[PDB]
Order: C-alpha cells, then sequence, then structure tokens
C-alpha cells in the first residue's frame, strides 16, 4: 500500500480533505492572538490558486 | 515569515486597515467617517475632469461650463456628480460631527481639533467652487464674503482690496478663486492624513461609551463589507439625485451671467450654510454680526472645556438627549429660517432660535451634566 | 452531484482562475442581455414619442 | 422618615429605572468615565472583583453588538447596586489632593 | 546567470503550475477583449454579435 503513492495521489488526496474546508478549532491560555474564526477560514484557501 | 507584516510599506496599510483592533459594536453612524474619505476623492476625480475643459475668463467661464454640458461627451454627467457631491460631502460632514458629539468623541482633543481645522478647509473649498460658474449667486456670493472681512477695524477696506485684487470683483477675483479651488483639497487630503494619524494611538469609541479593549475584533473583513455596504447607498443617493432631480438642491438664479448691476431680490446662499445666514440676520450690527457668526462655527472647539458628566456617551443620560434634539431642531428651524424673507414674524423667530442655540451650547448642557451627576450619588 | 449548486461548486467555484474566468465571461453576457431588456422596456414605455419612431415619416 | 428623602428616593428610583443601563446587566460603577484616577482605583481591586467587571461588561458590549437586552427578571435592582468602586477611588482623590497641597506651598 | 534552477524539481514544480498560469492568462486575455470591446474577435461570438 506504502509503495503505490506518488506525488499525484498525495495532491489529491489533500485537495479532497484540506483544501477549502471549514475545521474545528479549540484554543486555552493567553489566547488573544489567535485569529478570528473568519481569518482561519480564508486561510484555507489560495487565491493565487 | 509574512511579507505582510514586515515590508516597509505593506506594515503601515496592514496596521492601519487590515489588522486593526475596532470594538465589535459600532453602530452605522461609524459608517460616515468612512464616507468622507470616499467623496473626497470622488470630487477629486470629477472636478479633474472638469478643469481639462474650464476656462477661468470672465468673458468665457459660463460659455465654458455650458460647452462642458452639451458639447463633452457624458460632460453633463460629470458636472451634476461634481454639484452634487459637494450637498452629499456636507451631510456626511453634519452627520459625522452629530456622532462625535452624542457619544463623546470630543475626548480625544487633537482629533477633535483637527476636524474642526477640516470643517473650514472644507466649508472655504465649497465657497470658492461656487463661484467658478460665474452667474447671479456666484457673483453676490463673492461680493458679499470678500465685504465679511471689512468689518475689521482700521484694516477692514485694505484687507477687502486685498482679497478682490482689485476695487470690486473682476476677472483677479476669479482667477485666484480658480486657483486656490483647484489646491486646497490637496491640503484637505493631507490634513486627513493625520486626522487619522492622532486617532490610531487612541483607539475607537463605541455608543454604549465604555472602554472596549476586552471584546475587539479585526478591522477586516468584518468593517470592510460594511464599507463597501455604505459605498453602495451613498452611491445609489448620489445617482439618484443625478439622474432623477438634477436641480432639486440647486438654484435657478444661476443660470443667468452675472449681472454686476442687477441684484436678484430674494438672494441666498445654498443650503448648509443657511444657518450661519440665519445667525448672521438676527443681530442688527455689523461687528456682532460677523463675531456671531464665527463663533457659531467655533464653538465646537469648546465643546471639550464644558464636559461634566461622569459618562462619557448619551446613552444613559436621558435629559442630556433630550437637550440634544431640542439643538437638532433648533439648528433645523434656523435653516428653514434662513431661506425667508427678513420681515415678520421671521426676525423675532430668528433672533429667538440663535438665543437658543447659543444657551442650550453653553448653560443647559453642562447644568444637566452636574443635575444627573447628583441623581447617581456620585 | 444531483443538485445545480453541488456542480456548480465541483466544477467550477473549487479553484479561482475558473471563478475568474466564469465572472468575465458572466459579466460579458450579462451585459448584452441587460441592455437588450432595459432599451425594451424603455422603447415601450415611450412608444410613439422617440424619434426612431417617427423617422419614417420624414427620412425618404 | 422624611418627606423630602421620600421624594428624592422617588425620583432617583425613576431616574435610575430610565437611564437604562441596567436593562444590559450592568452596574453603577461600570459606567464611569476612565480617567487617571479612575484608572488607578480599577488597578488597585482585588482579583474577584475584578473579573465580574470584566465579565459583565463584555456580556453588555455583546448585547450592543447584536442590538438585544437582557430578560426583565436579570436586569440589575436599584436597591441591591452597591458600589464597590467607592473607596479606591475616594483614596485615589485624597492623595491627589494632598499631593496639590503640597505643591501649593 | 540564474542556474540555479535546472533540476528535477523545478520542472516538477512548473509542469504542476501550468494550468494555473494558462487560465490567469486566458482570464486577462478575455478581460481585456470584453473591456475594450474589440469588434475583430467579437464579431465571431455567435451572441455578442447581434449587439453591433
Ligand atoms: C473637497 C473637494 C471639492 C469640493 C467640495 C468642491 C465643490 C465644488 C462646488 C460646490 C462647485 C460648484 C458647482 C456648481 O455650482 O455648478 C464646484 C465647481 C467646480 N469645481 Fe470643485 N470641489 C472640490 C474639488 C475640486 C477639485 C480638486 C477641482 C479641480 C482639480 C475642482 C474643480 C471645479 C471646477 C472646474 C468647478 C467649476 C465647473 C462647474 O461649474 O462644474 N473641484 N466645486
Ligand atoms: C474631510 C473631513 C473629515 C474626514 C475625511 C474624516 C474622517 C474620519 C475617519 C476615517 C475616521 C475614523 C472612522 C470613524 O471613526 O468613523 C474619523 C473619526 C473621527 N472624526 Fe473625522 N473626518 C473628518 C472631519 C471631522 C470633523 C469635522 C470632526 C469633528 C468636528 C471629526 C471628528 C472625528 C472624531 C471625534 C472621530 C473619532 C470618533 C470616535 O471614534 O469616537 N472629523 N474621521
Ligand atoms: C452670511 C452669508 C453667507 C455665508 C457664507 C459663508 C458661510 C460659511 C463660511 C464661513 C467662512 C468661510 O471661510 C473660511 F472658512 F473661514 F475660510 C467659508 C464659509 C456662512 C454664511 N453667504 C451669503 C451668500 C449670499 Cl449670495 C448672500 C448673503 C450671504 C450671507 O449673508
Amino acid at each position: 500500500r506504502i509503495a503505490e503513492v506518488d506525488a499525484r495521489v498525495v495532491r489529491e488526496v489533500c485537495s479532497k480533505y484540506f483544501y477549502d474546508q471549514c475545521p474545528a478549532v479549540a484554543g486555552f491560555g493567553p489566547i488573544e492572538q489567535l485569529p478570528d474564526y473568519n481569518r482561519i477560514r480564508s486561510g484555507m484557501f489560495w487565491l493565487r490558486f | 515569515t509574512n511579507i505582510r507584516k514586515s515590508h516597509p510599506l505593506m506594515k503601515i496599510v496592514n496596521n492601519a486597515f487590515i489588522d486593526l483592533p475596532a470594538p465589535s459594536n459600532i453602530s452605522s453612524w461609524w459608517n460616515f467617517g468612512s464616507l468622507l474619505g470616499i467623496c473626497l476623492i470622488l470630487q477629486i476625480l470629477t472636478g479633474l475632469f472638469l478643469a481639462m475643459h474650464y476656462t477661468s475668463d470672465t468673458t468665457t467661464a459660463f460659455s465654458s461650463v455650458t460647452h462642458i454640458c452639451r458639447d463633452v461627451n457624458y460632460g453633463w454627467i460629470i458636472r451634476y456628480m461634481h454639484a452634487n457631491g459637494a450637498s452629499m460631502f456636507f451631510i456626511c460632514l453634519y452627520m459625522h460631527v452629530g456622532r462625535g458629539l452624542y457619544y463623546g468623541s470630543y475626548t480625544f482633543l487633537e482629533t477633535w481639533n483637527i476636524g474642526v481645522i477640516l470643517l473650514l478647509t472644507v466649508m472655504a473649498t465649497a465657497f470658492m467652487g461656487y463661484v467658478l460658474p460665474w452667474g447671479q449667486m456666484s457673483f453676490w456670493g463673492a461680493t458679499v464674503i470678500t465685504n465679511l472681512l471689512s468689518a475689521i477695524p482700521y484694516i477692514g477696506t485694505n484687507l477687502v482690496e486685498w482679497i478682490w485684487g482689485g476695487f470690486s470683483v473682476d476677472k483677479a477675483t476669479l482667477t485666484r478663486f480658480f486657483a486656490f479651488h483647484f489646491i486646497l483639497p490637496f491640503i484637505i487630503m493631507a490634513i486627513a492624513m493625520v486626522h487619522l494619524l492622532f486617532l490610531h494611538e487612541t483607539g475607537s469609541n463605541n455608543p454604549t461609551g465604555i472602554s472596549s479593549d476586552v471584546d475587539k475584533i479585526p478591522f477586516h473583513p468584518y468593517y470592510t463589507i460594511k464599507d463597501i455596504l455604505g459605498a453602495l447607498l451613498l452611491i445609489l443617493a448620489l445617482m439618484l439625485l443625478v439622474l432623477f432631480a438634477p436641480d432639486l438642491l440647486g438654484d435657478p438664479d444661476n443660470y443667468t451671467p452675472a449681472n454686476p448691476l442687477n441684484t436678484p431680490p430674494h438672494i441666498k446662499p445654498e443650503w448648509y450654510f443657511l444657518f450661519a445666514y440665519a445667525i448672521l440676520r438676527s443681530i442688527p450690527n455689523k461687528l456682532g454680526g460677523v463675531l456671531a457668526l464665527a463663533f457659531s462655527i467655533l464653538i465646537l472647539a469648546l465643546i471639550p472645556l464644558l464636559h461634566t458628566s461622569k459618562q462619557r456617551s448619551m446613552m444613559f443620560r436621558p435629559l442630556s438627549q433630550c437637550l440634544f434634539w431640542a439643538l437638532v431642531a433648533d439648528l433645523l428651524t434656523l435653516t428653514w429660517i434662513g431661506g425667508q424673507p427678513v420681515e415678520h414674524p421671521y426676525i423675532t423667530i430668528g433672533q429667538l432660535a440663535s438665543v437658543l442655540y447659543f444657551l442650550l451650547i453653553l448653560v443647559l448642557m453642562p447644568t444637566a451634566g452636574t443635575i444627573e451627576n447628583k441623581l447617581l450619588k456620585w | 452531484a444531483p443538485t445545480l449548486t453541488a456542480r456548480l461548486y465541483s466544477l467550477l467555484f473549487r479553484r479561482t482562475s475558473t471563478f475568474a474566468l466564469t465572472i468575465v465571461v458572466g459579466a460579458l453576457f450579462f451585459e448584452r442581455a441587460f441592455d437588450q431588456g432595459a432599451d425594451a422596456i424603455y422603447e415601450h414605455i415611450n412608444e410613439g414619442k422617440l424619434w426612431k419612431h417617427i423617422k419614417h415619416k420624414y427620412e425618404n | 422618615v422624611s418627606a423630602s428623602s421620600r421624594w428624592l428616593e422617588g425620583i432617583r428610583k425613576w431616574y435610575y429605572n430610565a437611564a437604562g443601563f441596567n436593562k444590559l446587566g450592568l452596574m453603577r460603577d461600570d459606567t464611569i468615565h476612565e480617567n487617571d484616577d479612575v484608572k488607578e482605583a480599577i488597578r488597585r481591586l482585588p482579583e474577584n472583583l475584578y473579573n465580574d467587571r470584566v465579565f459583565r461588561i463584555k456580556r453588555a458590549l455583546d448585547l450592543s453588538m447584536r442590538q438585544q437586552i437582557l430578560p426583565k427578571e436579570q436586569w440589575t435592582k436599584y436597591e441591591e447596586d452597591k458600589s464597590y468602586l467607592e473607596p479606591y477611588l475616594k483614596e485615589v482623590i485624597r492623595e491627589r489632593k494632598e499631593r496639590e497641597e503640597w505643591a501649593k506651598k | 546567470m540564474l542556474t540555479r534552477f535546472l533540476g528535477p524539481r523545478y520542472r516538477q514544480l512548473a509542469r504542476n503550475w501550468v494550468p494555473t498560469a494558462s487560465l490567469w492568462g486566458a482570464v486577462g486575455a478575455v478581460g481585456l477583449v470584453w473591456a475594450t470591446d474589440w469588434r475583430l474577435i467579437l464579431d465571431w461570438v455567435p451572441y455578442i454579435n447581434g449587439k453591433f
């Protein structure tokens, strides 16, 4: 199973599961600098791509 | 790591617009300050395209403006946009000032005073613009404002002659008014940069009047989209005026060429100065009238000194709210009176309105503040 | 996938270059469509008044 | 009991209800304008009172954002609103006036 | 003299990024044609051709 992976498969799987997805975020402690949820969400894609 | 936070030029924009912490509960009244940013640029654009077809010669000024209206491709659109943008600018400006007065934003003394300077500069630019068409009202407004400095003792006539560049209003006056009208908006923009700079240090206010460091959100994307919506509504109102009522806020008399001999019997200035024209008509005294006119505008500089309440904003101060709306109604009364002939009973009403205006600003607001301080037991 | 919006997302709106291409093509067609509709409405409201309605009478 | 005191109590209760800061769940001392004296007085508060003040202000700001108010059963009662920032601000003003009096000489 | 960028990794990266560059070029071309109202190209488009 491992030997059959290549760059194309990794790109397709990552584009499926990461790109332009709504994440879940948890923060604990001095987290005043943690970005807003809109900023985290907008960081899940690129305008160049 | 991120170029946005380390580049020399983009860092300023990042700290000014993108990552600025702002309160989460500022209402729509905070949009007007951004709208004044838009309108200014609009007047710089449209006006810059009117200067490519305008000639300041006294014999070929009215004709040049009619050439712009009739011969230039889409020139009527640009002309009437520049004409109504002044009314939009002054509506936004008065809303900005009322917002600052109601919610106690005047405690930022530096920003407040720089804003007073900006208000005076914009008033001068608007007045100098209205002379360039060279109609009846242009001539008889330039005459009156230039003679307004004749009340100063011992130097009045010389200053009047120096501003006129002659013994009367003539070609030299029109040319220098054109030059000043061209150049002054750039100075206004330069001062507005300082208006923003002094506000960057202290942060912004909110309707509650309570410090909002606990609840902050980034400026982008939350107040960029509200800026876009406000700009859209502004464009809607401006285009409604331009396309469905091009001459509602104007005056017919400025469509006749300037006549140095005759004077219309119902002279009046533009709608956004009438209140001053109501004050000056009230006092039957030249120097007293001019001083009252100056003080009615410069009394905003003394507003921070008269604050006597423990609470910053009027959100929790019912008596102050009642007095504020009485002041607004009185300003509307003065604006109504300024458009009427000097005759009975409007003289008495104008005098009473001016007295009420000054009394409300100077006497009653601190008294209400002190009474409210005693009611809350502190 | 059966839904129209799912097809539009999976086909066009995933990438941003395709999003921009869709926007410019939509603007290109929407310009002509809106112009024709507005001109038709304006001509119908003011029928028998515009120059083009009374043009045939005078020019030979 | 005094009739003048009764009228003062009635007027003060009426004005408290009319001011409306209680509808957001705030107390009177939450709404004070913060200057150097008040900043020092707040800096001297203990932990629990400071945290309570922070949470009350935060909830009020959220209600103001959403253009809502609390239900009538959670409004601050006029009689139970006891000032917590009185002695601290009193002592700070006293010290400042002592400094000014020394400076006069 | 940018000879640092001749290797398998850079040709692989170029192969990956070619389609997006082509799409952005197409966006630029279509935008230019739509903005300039260039009749030379637009006269061949079926529904647009009726506007002239
Ligand atoms: C804050 C900026 C400005 C304001 C508030 C303003 C205001 C005005 C007003 C009220 C008028 C009278 C229009 C009328 O009664 O028909 C006017 C006319 C004029 N303005 Fe401005 N203006 C501004 C900036 C500029 C600039 C930057 C220029 C040129 C670079 C310019 C060029 C002109 C010209 C040529 C006229 C006379 C032509 C006409 O009658 O339309 N303006 N302006
Ligand atoms: C062309 C003139 C002006 C421009 C371009 C301008 C622009 C702005 C902008 C962009 C802001 C920040 C956004 C906002 O708070 O809405 C602002 C805030 C402010 N301006 Fe102005 N302004 C002008 C005139 C004035 C005047 C005449 C006054 C007062 C007499 C004034 C007083 C203030 C105050 C007090 C604030 C801060 C409000 C607060 O946060 O409590 N400005 N202005
Ligand atoms: C008082 C008065 C005015 C008038 C003119 C201007 C203002 C406001 C103003 C004030 C100062 C100013 O210059 C400054 F900002 F200081 F540089 C620019 C504008 C207020 C009123 N304008 C009239 C115009 C006609 Cl046509 C006739 C009579 C009147 C009339 O009696």
